[PDB]
């Protein structure tokens, strides 16, 4: 799946 | 379960697991150290969401890998079984961060800068929770991120600046949400852009260091548009 | 604790698992399949292998990142004890395999490419726990490790080719515990030079792919020796 | 540390 930004650490 | 160690040695060993990259270790250490009771320093509050963010990202990410592999399959019952058993996983992990929050970090939360970024934190696991969910159980959760949400983003307009870290990551969240949960995309847009400018026009405000922090931010946000628009 | 799921199924959810980048699942699903007393395949001993050896990795970096800062500490007690509770996981990682491999995976393996690699793999996991043992514990622990290399060599060298990828993934990690288990760095390279040699003058022999295979290992062989030399 | 190469996942 194309993940938008969210805060913090990109752990996914 | 870390009820025997010191607050101050659970936090101490929080740092160092993040250092040697143990989340789930990180996690544990931190839900000890809330469960001693008292408020979350700035720092503290950090460790938190850092070291459930990492756990349920991997959890997040597993996730989306056997529902896609799931959903080909139905274009054996092994496949389903283990979705799920990671789709119960991270439901653990969204409750127990949930039952942090309310019992009892947001409820003794005044400050802002605490309150709002509890606040993110219930929308965000909300936002977690859906997107696993279904059905009617997956409307009532929706409810509950963006009521959280919304009650953040009413505290951080009210109490801090339009650059402020905390409120630029909120509403960076909130949009995510907005896009790809409500469906709401013109609302997502409409959030990041507004969030954008604002912040830029209180850019002048900042020194070096702050003003790194927040276009740090706003650069997501951007992202996020390029993406939408 | 895998007694109840099919042995197909335990093999299908390690495959899942490893998609998923579950690596602790994986074990777990691998660990299962071994306990239902039948041989394994070359596959299936390949994803125990990956398993294992991905939680063992986790362990042994975060192992040597607290080490490192309890080192420099000693240039209060929080750094010792975390550092020791991750070496008693990673330690009981290490007996678990070499727990399977004991009961009772060596035992029945009769050929060359099934018993060189549980031997190959119990020297491995003794060499793990050699890199975190002291004292006369480590002088045994090294023995074993030693032992156990010695054999699968042994065979290797009777039983299969030079450039068989097995019998190259030993040598490369038997001359890695020359180097820096054993204190026998001479003893290293001329194992990484003679098994490269031999390699060299076997390729002909290989198809395209099995020479993509064997050069593959071959290289890290020259990656070692560059360093070394 | 210098880790030196062996086989399989590079996981540490
Ligand atoms: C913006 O969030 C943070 C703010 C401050 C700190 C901090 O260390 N000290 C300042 C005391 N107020 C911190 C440490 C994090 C970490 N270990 N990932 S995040 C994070
Ligand atoms: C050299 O090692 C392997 C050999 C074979 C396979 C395999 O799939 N099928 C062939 C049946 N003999 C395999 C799959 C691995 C994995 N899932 N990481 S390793 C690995
Ligand atoms: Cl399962
Ligand atoms: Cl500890
Ligand atoms: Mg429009
Ligand atoms: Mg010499």
């Amino acid at each position: 799946k194309l993940m938008f930004k969210t805060e913090g650490p990109d752990s996914d | 379960a870390m009820g025997s160690m010191e607050r101050a040695s659970l936090i101490q060993k929080a740092k160092l697991a993040e250092q040697a990259e143990r989340y789930e270790d990180m996690a544990a250490f931190m839900k000890g150290a809330v469960e001693k009771g008292e408020e979350l320093s700035c720092e503290e509050r950090n460790l938190l969401s850092v070291a459930y963010k990492n756990v349920v990202g991997g959890q997040r990410a597993a996730w989306r890998v056997l529902s896609s592999i799931e959903q080909k399959s139905n274009e054996g019952p092994e496949v389903r079984e283990y979705r799920e058993k990671v789709e119960t996983e991270l439901q653990g992990v969204c409750d127990t961060v949930l039952g942090l929050l309310d019992s009892h970090l947001i409820k003794e939360a005044g400050d802002a800068e605490s309150r709002v970024f509890y606040l993110k934190m219930k929308g965000d696991y909300y936002r977690y929770l859906a997107e696993v969910a279904t059905g009617d159980d997956k409307k009532r959760i929706i409810d509950s991120a963006r009521s959280a949400y919304q009650e953040a983003m009413d505290i951080s307009k009210k109490e801090m600046p339009p650059t402020n870290p905390i409120r630029l990551g909120l509403a960076l969240n909130f949009s995510v949400f907005h896009y790809e949960i409500a469906n709401s995309p013109e609302e997502a847009i409409s959030l990041a852009k507004t969030t954008f400018d604002e912040a830029m026009a209180d850019l002048h405000t900042l020194s070096e260091d702050s003003y790194k922090d927040s276009t740090l931010i706003m650069q997501l946000l951007r992202d996020n548009l390029t993406l939408w628009t």
